[PDB]
């Protein structure tokens, strides 16, 4: 029909497996689509706009565009740390 | 009826999606009709979308129309009636009379698209045609089987060159004309069938010299990018089976590819450079390829050209300059020096040229022609701020020499009756390079530039200098 | 307008600014996300002003004499008309009609480019004692150009261009 | 001359849809059941012979 | 874990499902089951015509899915949170889309080929077992998987027949053949 | 009769489709096939439809490979099977091209059969390395003045042809091969050049005209002319540089020498902008391809001067470009330029003003030229740049009181110019080159009037082929021009510059 | 959002006639200077096709615009269709 | 071993798709064995869904959707030392002067901070 960023299959998977998020996701994410020195992340559901994430590649960025499905931060530094 | 009934899906313009069903998928390139009390609007199938929806333009206008509606194929390209009887008739795209005639007489019928002639089919040209016009004879001489390019801008009325060349080839000739006009007025349209009814080339009474097939710009988009393949089978049909030799005419060619311009960016084709179609080049090859002497006829294409702004370096017109055979260019400029023919003559060459091919003779007086026309024109900026004194009496001599060719040139025409009044100078080839070559040699350089002017050939010199004594 | 023209009478149409009307095109075709044309002008524009202009006819007299005659009205936004939708219209109509702004501070005001001010088709439309009187206005103002560009170097002109130059100047 | 050495061709092409006439024939006869009979063993052997 | 990618379109739906079910292993109860469902729901043409239509809002879809639970009593809670997947995605017209490719998937892991013998006519018995004979005979298809072939009748297909199966035909249709025929004498 | 072509048909016999991979369309719009299937399948694989177009896959999609058909839409439509012919793009490659005239897939268009060729090699092919090379040292003669001694041409060497439209562009590239005959007549492979040229969007009347005189000056018969006419379709356009190169690689690799005069890449440019914008590939710069520089040079540089352990061989190229009204500024030029090593630069003025063929020798540039040049040649042309040099800057100075000395160049240059204007589709031999230009280098044409000039020439070579025959063939055979033979043949040019 | 249409079922049509003489009226045909109300001649449908070739006659009568350049210079007869830049 | 099986190659970019747990590092160097030798890709992005897009830095001929792929583990490694003195390496670090094998003891990253 059409692809929308929830249609992910790594997401799609958790859904369909009736995991439950439990708000863990509503306020720490895990990062999806990344290069172009801007990240696609999953979750984060309780950022503040404009807020400083902290990645688990050490890089802090700032979230942009919070979408349904999707939070797009923005890479303060280089990608080559970043996964 | 048809198996293959084919649903509208989507009315987006000239796009119109239909949805045949299962096991029925017309091929591409199929001409769809739609019954509509509009007639039947015809479809050109030009893509698959699969699932058994097809992408087609249409040719005929798209208002009132309906989803879901039932579309029958009539398959292949659109397949026109072509035959002996097809001359006096004036025919719409579809491929209908538009003069009321009552329905051509079918002989056979052919789709519109046609196969280009393979390099064996073609046969090398060296036929020299000769228009009685002292440009084109002297300077540019035409051949044959041509593919002649009236490139120019608006406003040199392009329309009336060529229907000068309609007086003088087609009248001369013995083989049938076709004229194809592509995108052009009604105010032409009503013009040009008014002008060759009175001139009989269209003779009612009796068959006609020519067919005409006039499509013009009120038509949809669609129709005016097929308008030129339909026209081009006609001539098809003259060329091999009855095995003529066709004067092709053809207007504005550029209405070709703006309309398949539009059309690419209908079908969602991102628009290419300077907005043309990205098939730009291979449309115009269709079209050119088609065309050639063949061993069963010669045909001689002309093709208007309107070059937007008179910049023949954007895409449309350059592009064309590569694909014709023997360019002339209509110069607004030379036209408001008031020198009717309106070419440039430094700006117009054709491939037939070539010294000896067109007479050792020929050429080397053209070729002194244009050195003194080249000269005259580089010593023009000297005279406007320098002067004419720092010009040597050898320099002054060639520019009096190349004034007074300058109007040698300038000749009335007999579509210029209408526009002055004087009749038409049909000056021979033969003719032409021995009164040029009389002015050179400087045996007429004792008549005054005036009597150069509006006039033609040597005889006509030196009588209108008696003229202008008396 | 076809009412007039139907009903056998004669009318004149002014459309100002067709311009204005291709921006309104625009806007919606850009809102109906239809690929655009150049200059973001629709990809169809042509199609669009071509048949409302054609409409405009001197009947066939078959069917009378009503005849709406149209003047198009596209103003050039620099004057440049290999602007998308100046090159259209130009192809479209039977003649163009060039103004030009320097000539109209220069006092020719109404002020026409007579330069670029061309009938394509051409001209028989026109009293015929006032065709016989104006027919070498165009020749001696067309000499008048070449002369004046000659005249403004101040280079040494010679009686004959300054015949013109005067001639050209009344 | 020019229609004696076009009729050559255009006999071919008479003859062309000539065999169209004989497909329209072939696919009506058994020649349908029973040479689809024989393209069948012989795919079955084509593919044995993979 | 995939046997075999069918990326994406209703197809990531159904790998996300196939691994999902795959770690339950109860892919055969769910594919029965949602087969059940959709023959059901398209023998009720009310909204099974309806189901396909996008009228339905978020709400409307979520009473529709309601609907079907009553229509099937259970099996598989992983394919009752795909219901769920896809009215909260908004889209149950491709939903037929992720059965058949659950189900290639579904048998690609049990190992099971299908194939037809496309032909303009019905064929013989004969005709199928030589076939499966000489197919599982072939080192192409040398088994692991086993051999499904539905004969199919085409009348498209004019003369001869077409056996498919793993992107690998055999292809003596006659129609073809006439095509050159036709062109060649053609001079 | 009707038999012949019924055994063909029968001889046409075979069929199953027995193929580990077939395809079937998708949808078809475009001339991109989208088709499912073809899961092996090698990057730009040739494949075969049902319709028995040809196609390359330059999309590689996940799902679904875009095929690129090089045949007509109306054949194809959706769901037909796309058999794998399983061989990426070749083309035949042996000695049988030559005197054929061949389209992009190899089918001669004169009509002279199957190719005597001896293998089928790949349309791309990567280039001679650093090692593979030897610097070059022998030059081709075109038989133009101008061009052998003011722009002297090596082998294995690429110099552009970047001009202006029509101008008789391939009347241009037309007269070297005219002098190639000669030394194509005469033995060792290196001085048989294998011309090969490359008619690349050129309508099939343009090609009868140049077949029918290349027939006329017997040029066939090294000649190959790989065409992809007008008509010819996009990829084969596209492809139709690619594959001509591989030809040429097969003298090049046999050790022999060859010239491939690649005319116009710009429409070359044009096809490669069409398969792109189709394929919605972002079109690069000036809406030409991005990666256009690299294909361009990738092309450009399978011409070379191999080294002799590479069996001392080339492949001397000649592209053309077409100027967009003389615009040597626009993506396609500039990168051109940058990836060439020489250009030609013809000018529409001097065509005009009677120089035909055109050059503008100021706008020409050789990066190798003379490092490959005849020694004699050299000798006598030092002097006619640097006079040439003054003649340009005294050009303007020729508007009245006027210096001795400028009036002196202008004398020496006008000359000059009218004896370096060139007769198209007729060469010149070196041996008759050297003494035209001596004589003007010891200005013993200052003398000699203008109009008598071009008299003069002609002259001067039968008074030197009758009475100095054995000076011509002593330039001919030395390739040097000995202080006694340059003594002899000032005293010649004396004698009958005297008359 | 989410609101009824409900189809007109008209083509689009405008109020014709020459009940329209000296008077300001907006694309509706409503007159917006309220010169009375709409006072016409019929309906007619916004896209109507051009008149053909057989349905043109040849434009000879003149109409003049007073300016004397514009008259001698580009010619305006009646049925004329002439672009002002 | 991180393997990857090649799941695109429209045009020199070629995205490769990388088995769970496997993913690459944006930078990274991948090698293709190929009868061409072998292919260098670098991993310039993560096209997600286990899937990476990788540019190439030979030829792309002959590429079948499936290849086997091994990741180096990081920006490609090219020979240092006395020993690259006078060596005409090709950008993988391999000689094209033809002067035989690489003698280099150490090989290092090329990308650098």
């Amino acid at each position: 029909t059409k692809a929308q960023p929830t249609e992910v299959s790594s997401i799609l998977e958790e859904r369909i497996k009736g995991v439950s998020d439990e708000a863990n996701l509503n306020e720490t994410g895990r990062v999806l689509a990344v290069g172009d020195g801007i990240a696609r992340v999953f979750g984060l559901n309780n950022i503040q706009a404009e807020e400083l994430v902290e990645f688990s590649s050490g890089v802090k960025g700032m979230a942009l565009n919070l979408e349904p499905g999707q939070v797009g931060i923005v890479l303060f530094g280089s990608d080559r740390l970043v996964k | 009826s048809t198996p293959i009934t084919g649903k509208v899906t989507a009315v987006i313009g000239a796009i119109v999606d239909v949805h045949f069903e299962q096991s029925e998928l017309p091929a591409i390139l199929n001409a769809l009709e739609i019954k509509t009390p509009q007639g039947k609007l015809v479809l050109e199938v030009a893509q698959h979308l699969g699932e058994n929806t097809v992408r087609t333009i249409a040719m005929d206008g798209t208002e009132g129309l309906v989803r879901g509606e039932k579309v029958l194929d009539t398959g292949g390209p659109i397949s026109v009636p072509v035959g002996r009887e097809t001359l006096g008739r004036i025919i719409n795209v579809i491929g209908e009379p538009i003069d009321e005639r009552g329905p051509i007489k079918s002989k056979l019928r052919k789709p519109i698209h046609a196969d280009p002639p393979s390099f064996a089919e073609q046969s090398t040209s060296a036929e020299i045609l000769e228009t009685g016009i002292k440009v084109v004879d002297l300077l540019a001489p035409y051949a044959r089987g041509g593919k002649i390019g009236l490139f120019g801008g608006a406003g040199v009325g392009k329309t009336v060159f060529i229907q000068e060349l309609i007086n003088n080839i087609a009248k001369a000739h013995g083989g049938f004309s076709v004229f194809t006009g592509v995108g052009e007025r009604t105010r032409e349209g009503n013009d040009l069938y008014r002008e060759m009814k009175e001139t009989g080339v269209i003779n009612l009474e009796g068959e006609s010299k020519v067919a005409l097939v006039f499509g013009q710009m009120n038509e949809p988009p669609g129709a005016r990018a097929r308008v030129a393949l339909t026209g081009l089978t006609i001539a098809e049909y003259f060329r091999d089976e009855e095995g003529q030799d066709v004067l092709l005419f053809i207007d504005n060619i550029f209405r070709f590819t703006q309309a398949g311009s539009e059309v690419s960016a209908l079908l969602g084709r991102i628009p290419s450079a300077v907005g043309y179609q990205p098939t730009l080049a291979t449309d115009m090859g269709l079209l050119q390829e088609r065309i050639t002497t063949t061993k069963k006829g010669s045909v001689t294409s002309v093709q208007a050209v309107y070059v937007p702004a008179d910049d023949l370096t954007d895409p449309a017109p350059a592009t064309t300059f590569a694909h014709l055979d023997a360019t002339t260019v209509l110069s607004r400029g030379i036209s408001e020096l008031g020198i009717y023919p309106a070419v440039d003559p430094l700006d117009s060459k054709s491939r037939l040229l070539d010294a000896a091919v067109v007479g050792q003779e020929h050429y080397d007086v053209a070729s002194k022609v244009q050195e003194t026309l080249q000269t005259y024109k580089s010593l023009q900026d000297i005279i406007a701020i320098l002067g004419m004194d720092e010009l040597s009496e050898q320099d002054k001599l060639t520019v009096e020499r190349a004034r007074k060719i300058q109007r040698f040139l300038s000749q009335p025409f007999a579509v210029a009756e209408v526009f002055t009044g004087i009749p038409g100078k049909l000056v021979r080839l033969k003719d032409t390079v021995a009164s040029f070559k009389a002015v050179l040699e400087g045996k007429y350089d004792n008549i005054p530039e005036h009597a150069f002017y509006m006039v033609g050939g040597i005889e006509d010199v030196v009588a209108k200098a008696e003229k202008l004594a008396a | 307008g076809e009412w007039f023209r139907d009903n056998g009478k004669h009318a004149l149409i002014v459309y100002d600014d067709l311009s204005k009307q291709a921006v309104a095109y625009r806007q919606l075709s850009l809102l109906l996300r239809r690929p655009p044309g150049r200059e973001a002008y629709p990809g169809d524009v042509f199609y669009l002003h071509s048949r409302l202009l054609e409409r405009a006819a001197k009947l066939s007299e078959k069917e009378g004499s009503g005849s709406l005659t149209a003047l198009p009205v596209i103003e050039t936004q620099g004057g440049d008309v290999s602007a998308y939708i100046p090159t259209n219209v130009i192809s479209i109509t039977d003649g163009q009609i060039f103004l030009e702004a320097e000539l109209f501070y220069k006092g020719i005001r109404p002020a026409i480019n007579v330069g670029l001010s061309v009938s394509r088709v051409g001209s028989a439309a026109q009293v015929k004692a006032l065709k016989q009187v104006a027919g070498s206005l165009k020749l001696f103002l067309a000499q008048y150009r070449e002369v004046a560009a000659f005249a403004q170097f101040g280079s040494d002109l010679d009686a004959s261009t300054k015949q013109t130059l005067v001639r050209g100047e009344r | 001359v020019r229609y004696e050495a076009s009729l050559r061709q255009l006999e071919q092409r008479q003859l062309a849809k000539s065999v169209i006439s004989r497909v329209q024939s072939e696919l009506g006869n058994p020649k349908f059941q029973e040479k689809v009979l024989q393209q069948s063993i012989s795919e079955i052997e084509q593919l044995l012979s993979k | 874990p995939p046997p075999v990618r069918l990326f994406g379109v209703e197809g990531t739906y159904a790998t996300a499902l196939y691994q999902a079910a795959a770690k339950n292993s109860s892919i055969d109860a769910a594919f029965q089951s949602l087969q059940k469902v959709e023959s059901t729901v398209k023998k009720n043409p009310k909204l099974g015509h309806l189901l396909l239509n996008p009228a339905l809002s978020l709400k409307d879809r979520n009473s529709v899915i309601d609907a079907i639970v009553e229509t099937h009593k259970n099996l598989d809670g992983y394919v009752v949170n795909l219901l769920k997947v896809l009215s909260e995605n908004n889209r149950l017209g491709c939903f037929e889309k992720i059965a058949s490719d659950f189900g290639v998937l579904n048998d690609a892991h049990n190992g099971l080929l299908k194939g037809t013998v496309t032909s303009a006519e019905p064929l013989d018995p004969k005709s199928f077992k030589r076939i499966e004979k000489a197919l599982s005979a072939s080192k192409l298809v040398g088994q692991g998987k086993s051999l499904k072939l539905e004969n199919v009748v085409k009348p498209e297909i004019k003369g001869g027949l077409i056996v498919e199966l793993g992107d690998k035909t055999v292809d003596l249709s006659i129609s073809t053949k006439i095509q050159k025929l036709n062109k060649v004498l053609e001079d | 009769e009707v038999s012949s072509i019924l055994e063909e048909r029968i001889k046409g016999v075979s069929d199953e489709a027995n193929l580990n991979e077939t395809g079937r369309v998708l949808a078809v719009g475009d001339g991109i096939a989208r088709v499912f299937g073809l899961n092996n399948i090698q990057a730009e694989e040739l494949v075969e439809f049902s319709s028995g177009v040809k196609g390359m896959a330059l999309n590689l999609e996940p799902g679904q490979v875009g095929i690129v058909l090089f045949g007509s839409d109306r054949l194809v439509k959706e769901g037909e099977l796309v058999k794998r012919t399983g061989n990426i793009v070749d083309v035949p490659v042996g000695p049988g091209l030559l005197g054929r005239v061949v389209d992009a897939l190899g089918n001669p268009i004169d009509g002279k059969g199957p190719i005597d060729a001896a293998g089928r090699s790949r349309a791309q092919v990567k280039a001679p390395g650093i090692l593979p090379r030897r610097s070059v040292h022998e030059p081709v003669q075109t038989g133009l003045k101008a061009v052998d001694a003011l722009v002297p041409i090596g082998r294995g060497q690429r110099e552009l042809i970047i001009g202006d439209r029509q101008t008789g562009k391939t009347a241009v590239a037309l007269d070297t091969i005219l002098n190639q005959k000669r030394w194509n007549n005469g033995s060792d492979e290196s001085k048989k050049l294998y011309c090969v040229y490359v008619a690349v969007g050129q309508k099939r009347s343009t090609v009868a005209q140049l077949v029918q005189t290349l027939e006329q000056h017997d040029a066939m018969k090294y000649s190959i002319i790989v065409a992809a006419t007008a008509s010819e379709a996009a990829p084969l356009q596209y492809l139709a540089p690619f594959t001509a190169a591989s030809i040429g690689e097969w003298f090049r690799d046999n050790g022999k020498h060859a010239l491939i005069v690649y005319d116009d890449l710009s429409k070359q440019a044009v096809a490669y902008r069409q398969l792109s914008l189709l394929l919605r590939r972002p079109p690069g710069r000036e809406a030409y391809p991005g990666d256009v520089f690299y294909l361009h040079s990738r092309l450009l540089e399978r011409a070379a001067k191999l080294s002799e352990k590479e069996g001392s061989g080339s492949l001397t190229a000649l592209p053309v470009i077409e100027t967009q009204g003389g615009d040597v500024s626009a993506y396609i030029p500039t990168n051109v330029i940058s990836i060439t090593d020489g250009q030609i630069f013809l000018e529409a003025e001097l065509f005009y003003k009677g120089i035909r063929p055109a050059i503008n020798v100021g706008l020409s540039v050789s990066r190798v030229g003379s490092a490959a040049q005849v020694k004699a040649l050299k000798q006598v042309a030092g002097s006619l740049k640097l006079f040439l040099a003054q003649y340009r800057e005294v050009a303007a100075f020729a508007q009245s009181d006027l210096d001795a000395s400028t009036k002196q160049t202008l004398v020496r240059g006008e000359r000059l110019t009218q004896l370096l204007k060139q007769n198209q589709y007729s060469p010149l031999a070196t041996e008759e080159q050297v003494p035209l230009i001596y004589a003007g280098v010891n200005g013993h044409l200052d003398g000699i009037e203008l109009s008598r000039i071009g008299e003069f020439e002609s002259s001067f070579l039968s008074y030197l082929k009758s009475n100095h025959n054995e000076l011509l063939t002593e330039i001919r055979e030395k390739g040097e021009l000995s202080k006694e033979l340059l003594a002899s043949l000032k005293s010649a040019t004396e004698s009958f510059v005297a008359t």
